[PDB]
């Protein structure tokens, strides 16, 4: 979901 | 927290990715996305633990809890507030650990998730990444003072070493990153062997801070390293070298 | 200023 906090 | 899931598979794997980093997917599966962000600073740090609702489902009686083993609760103090217990289908939630390390400690914590989806009940658990490395800070010094430090760290029990198979590439720039960010200074011309690597730093506790020196030696003809710490505390030697040890 | 042995 794209509103979410990401950990690349 | 009643029955406990045994640990996920890739637990340990995954576990391994978060000691020389603090940001990364900790636990994923088709419902659930567990991603971390953390920050430390001498005997202190602050993760973010981020909760994926990956369904249209909400969850329910949303119970993430962590669990310490009973030394490690007198070694590290995690405080946190709970999470809302319901979860919206596409929503990410989060809580905020406050961490402080009281002294050298082994044990990792286990964070344990339960809820309700629809009419199934759901139960991980995942080792989470607070390492006694995430305490440790970088110490800059000369050749000389190396040796001198190395030197008085002469006893047995002091020194540990350990033998391996490279997991990755024996990758120069790659291994020197990663003992920096292990938390070690890199220091350069100490070892006359320039394939060689060396490190010193200290480990911030609330208590007692630990000086400790390392020695990387890779093999790239036979794909292998020994590594061998040396610390004034055996239980740190050990921690640290079977940590570093998984890096490489 | 030496270490006493070597892996390599």
């Amino acid at each position: 979901p794209k509103g979410w906090v990401t950990f690349e | 927290p009643g029955i406990l899931a045994p640990l996920a598979p890739g637990s340990e794997d995954n576990f391994a990715r978060f000691v020389c980093k603090n940001n990364g997917v900790l636990f994923e599966n088709q419902l659930l996305q567990i991603g971390l962000k953390s920050e430390f600073r001498q005997n202190l740090g602050r993760m973010f633990i981020f909760y994926g609702n990956k369904t249209s489902t909400q969850f329910l009686n949303f119970t993430p809890t962590l669990i310490c083993a009973d030394d490690l609760q007198t070694n590290l103090n995690l405080q946190t507030k709970p999470v809302d217990p319901t979860v919206d289908g596409g929503a990410q939630v989060q809580q905020v650990i406050n961490i402080e390390c009281i002294s050298d400690f082994t044990e990792a914590p286990v964070l344990n998730i339960q809820f309700r989806y629809g009419g199934t009940f759901q139960n991980v658990s995942v080792k989470l990444p607070i390492t006694l490395n995430k305490f440790f800070q970088p110490t800059e010094m000369a050749s000389q003072d190396f040796f001198q430090r190395w030197k008085q760290l002469s006893n047995p029990q002091q020194e540990v070493q350990n033998i391996f198979k490279a997991k990755h590439p024996m990758d120069t720039e790659i291994t020197k990153a990663k003992i920096i960010g292990f938390g070690s200074a890199l220091l350069e011309e100490v070892d006359p062997n320039p394939a060689n690597f060396v490190g010193a730093g200290i480990i911030h506790t609330k208590t007692t801070q630990i000086g400790c020196l390392l020695r990387l030696e890779p093999n790239l003809q036979a794909q292998m390293y020994r590594l061998t710490l040396r610390t004034s505390k055996d239980t740190v030697s050990q921690r640290l070298c079977e940590l570093l040890s998984e890096q490489f | 200023d030496g270490f006493k042995d070597s892996f390599d």
